[PDB]
């Protein structure tokens, strides 16, 4: 009978990529975030927009600071070493797979710094560009990132999916496996 | 390779028991470093490393600054607890457990992640010989996960959506 | 209409007495602040509150993040305390300050030797008409015919002797103009000295 | 529509 | 300078059309500048605010009609290009230290007039009137009482200057300047002030006394075609001698 949660407000600037981020986190899951360059907030779920509202220019001014800071400290530390932590990937379904029953393939990208991926959905080692998701940058408990990316399929045994994740950390692109 | 720059800052609002005991972690980082803090339970900025230490000298030294942080305990924190009490805390999702051969315990879309999963075998709770796969974020406020008994038989899944227990036996 | 309800409009404080402001805020504010605009005077910065209650000399102000609202109490009223209040706030949602409707507060003095009296002063040639040491419940009414003048009343404070009165003045260029006549058109002290 | 409160920057210098 | 900000200049009259440039000095040591216009009805119309050099928010208002900016070691201007009725007000600047907080500190404030006609503009008439013998058998003190009439716009500050010495105590100035014809408009306003000192210090014959107006009206850019001086800028004073019995 003792409720104990966390809310994060997670926000960063990033060069040379020049994009920022704004999110807010609630137990592990996402709750907003805010779409910067086209400044709207967006609900990871729908419902959530019936009980609470954010002021998305609130979160590009934020961005702003974040950007001119960064400056700030790039003057400030003598050397910057270049130094990365490679991704721990993931391949598994949302549901119980049933032969020709509509599923969801998660492609769990995890563990990994800077916030920049490289994302690619393989059916039978082709592309996939049709029915996938993808979440912003989530934070974690550490200093590393997180992400989650969506594929949707009908399930038959003569498919098989992969998800092929590149990050600046990795020597060989990392590829994990699905099949039935 | 190729160079990169992070300006990351992370404000943690933490909840113990509701409303009553609440702190508020602001964390400063720089690509893989974390340089700045400010804890509500310590009123001022630390520095974790060197690099923050001018961000920490800068603003310790603004009390009306200070003043205002430590009150975001309130006027941040416990606000948007109150908005976020009506929908995300009491938010619940019931289980859908399915079994299937080793047994299999299969409970998924699921929320909160508070689950129990036990296997009774003949009545008794078998607890040896169990590997489970962990708790599964799917990462769109739904859990999953996988029970096993590694035995030559049903399992009870317990949730704060169900009422009553949830039970499933195979022949 | 997008400002914070600030209550009273207005307010009259005997000298050495008090009462108190409050502001009532639509949502949670972040912190608060107050103003008061003297008389020709800037705005003076009273109080920065993010919390609970803080005390300047005679002035004590609160700030109750969740029931929201905050006080600003004047206690043992004084001269100088005239003046506008305004309380300042930013909420927690958003990102602007948005400021109180004000509050006018006009602090009137204690005269324990009313000596109501009128004289007449000549130019450094030009003649003025002077009521003064009245006390405050008297009210000073402007004057009609559009050849006489008449402001309205103002207290002055001789510090070095303690000594506080009021006092408003009166001039004219036409020859019907007498001291006599001057303030007729208010409700003066029955027992007002007219000398001459 | 209850708007959420949030943790505004600090421009960072001297 | 610091804990304080300098508006300038006081006062402000311009003509319809003409620019109207308003300068600020902020806290020393604080980046952070709001513009703030305070109308009638004691309301606070945000304008635009800086970031040292750089503009975080400015209204649609302030980027048709405005000009300002924040120069480095400069002071901070704020400028109407064209101005009209509309724009008579009190504009504030409050200076911060830190983006992220509220605890403005504002200065005193610039109070522009836009007027049509230039030729209504007049500087104040200065009298002091001496104190009146019944008062100083009466009462032992004696008031001294300082006229300013016949001066456009309201635009005038007092003082009492004693043997070369500002003073403050024993002071009542009126609190607003009255039209010396309420109707019609355009009107020419009156001013008055007292400075009551004990009647043993009147009577002392070496002690200097005078009233001194600070008038805001034009400069010297301004053109003047009239017969008359031209009303700039300037101090009219009015003085009186001590006297023995
Ligand atoms: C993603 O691919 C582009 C070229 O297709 C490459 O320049 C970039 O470095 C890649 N990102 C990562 C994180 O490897
Ligand atoms: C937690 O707080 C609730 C009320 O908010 C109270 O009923 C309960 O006893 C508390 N639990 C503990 C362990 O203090």
């Amino acid at each position: 009978i003792k409720e104990e949660h966390t809310i994060i407000q997670a926000e960063f600037y990033l060069l040379p990529d020049k994009r920022g981020e704004f999110m807010f986190d609630f137990d592990g899951d996402e709750i907003f975030h805010v779409d910067i360059e086209k400044s709207e907030t967006i609900w990871r779920l729908e419902e959530f927009a019936k009980f609470a509202s954010f002021e998305a220019q609130g979160a590009l001014a934020n961005i702003a600071v974040d950007k001119a800071n960064l400056d700030v400290m790039k003057e400030r530390s003598n050397n910057t070493p270049d130094a990365n932590v490679a991704p721990e990937v993931t391949v598994l379904s949302r549901s119980p797979v049933n032969l020709g029953e509509p599923n969801i393939l998660i492609c769990f990208i995890d563990k990994f710094s800077p916030p920049v991926v490289n994302v690619t959905w393989l059916r039978n080692g082709r592309p996939v560009t049709e029915g996938v998701s993808e979440t912003v940058f989530l934070p974690r408990d550490d200093h590393l990132f997180r992400k989650f990316h969506y594929l949707t399929f009908l399930p038959s045994t003569d498919d098989f999916y992969d998800c092929e994740v590149d990050h600046w950390g990795l020597e060989e692109p990392l590829r994990k496996h699905w099949e039935f | 390779s190729r160079p990169w720059f992070l300006e990351y800052c992370k404000s943690e609002c933490h909840f113990y028991n509701g409303t009553q005991r609440v702190r508020l972690l602001v964390r400063y980082f720089y690509n893989l470093e974390e340089n700045l803090r400010f804890d509500s339970d310590v009123g001022e900025f630390r520095a974790v490393t060197e690099l923050g230490r001018p961000d920490a000298e800068n603003w310790n030294s603004q009390p009306e600054f200070l003043e205002q942080k430590r009150a975001e305990v309130d006027t941040v924190c416990r606000h948007n607890y109150e908005i976020f009490d009506n929908f995300l805390v009491p938010r619940r999702v019931e289980p859908t457990v399915t079994v299937y051969p080793l047994l299999v315990c299969s409970v998924s879309d699921f929320y909160p992640g508070n689950i129990e999963v036990r296997w009774f075998r003949n009545g008794k709770e078998e607890k040896t010989g169990i590997v489970s796969t962990g708790l599964v974020r799917n990462g769109d406020w739904t859990f999953q996960t996988l029970v096993m008994l590694e035995t030559v038989y049903t399992c009870q899944v317990e949730h704060p959506s169900l009422t009553d227990p949830v039970t499933v036996e195979w022949k | 209409g997008d400002q914070v309800e600030q209550s009273p409009s207005a307010l009259s404080l005997h000298e050495g007495t008090g009462s108190a402001l409050r502001c009532n805020f639509t949502t949670t504010m972040r912190a608060v602040q107050w103003f008061r605009k003297n008389s020709r005077g800037s705005l003076i910065n009273l109080f920065y509150l993010a919390s609970g209650t803080k005390e300047n000399g005679r002035l004590k102000s609160a700030f109750d993040s969740k029931e929201r609202y905050s006080t600003l109490h004047i206690r043992d009223a004084q001269l100088e305390d005239s003046g506008t209040y305004f309380c300042a706030a930013e909420a927690s949602n958003t990102n602007k300050v948005v400021f109180g409707t004000g509050t006018r507060l006009q602090v009137l003095p204690n005269i324990q030797n009313p000596d109501p009296a009128v004289y007449q002063l000549r130019d450094s040639d030009k003649s003025v008409c002077l009521f003064t040491d009245f006390d405050s419940q008297t009210n000073v009414s402007q004057s009609k015919d559009s050849d006489v003048y008449i402001t309205d009343k103002c207290v002055l404070d001789m510090r070095s002797m303690d000594f506080k009165s009021n006092s408003a003045v009166a001039w004219s260029n036409k020859s019907d103009f007498a001291c006599a006549n001057a303030f007729n058109n208010s409700i003066i002290p029955e027992d007002t000295f007219f000398p001459s | 529509a209850d708007g959420l409160a949030y943790f505004r920057s600090s421009f960072k210098g001297g | 300078s610091g804990g304080k900000v300098i508006q300038t200049p006081r006062y402000l009259v311009k003509g319809q059309g003409q620019k109207a440039k308003m300068r600020c000095i902020p806290e020393k040591g604080h980046p952070v500048v709001f513009w703030y216009q305070q109308n009638k009805n004691n309301e606070f119309k945000f304008l635009i605010n800086f970031q040292n050099q750089e503009v975080l928010q400015q209204i649609d208002m302030t980027e048709k009609r405005f000009s300002a900016e924040c120069p480095s070691n400069s002071p901070c201007s704020l400028e109407i290009q064209s101005s009209e009725a509309g724009d008579s007000a009190l504009y504030l600047c409050a200076s911060s230290l830190n983006n992220a907080n509220s605890d403005y500190t504002f200065g005193s404030g610039t109070r522009l007039l836009v007027i049509e006609d230039l030729k209504n503009v007049f500087p104040p008439e200065v009298a002091v009137f001496e104190p009146s013998e019944a008062e100083i058998s009466h009462t032992q003190k004696a008031t001294l009482v300082c006229l300013a009439t016949g001066f456009y716009p309201d635009h005038v500050e007092l003082s009492w200057w004693v043997n070369g010495k500002e003073v403050h105590s024993g002071v009542c100035t009126d609190p607003q300047p009255l039209k010396e014809q309420p109707a019609l408009n355009d009107s020419r306003y009156a001013l008055s002030s007292r400075l009551r000192v004990s009647a043993t210090f009147w009577q002392n014959p070496r002690n200097h006394f005078r009233c001194q107006v600070q008038f805001y009206g034009l400069s010297e850019n301004d053109e003047w075609t009239q017969d008359r001086a031209k009303p700039v800028t300037q101090i009219v004073s009015a003085e009186a001698w001590g006297r023995a019995d």
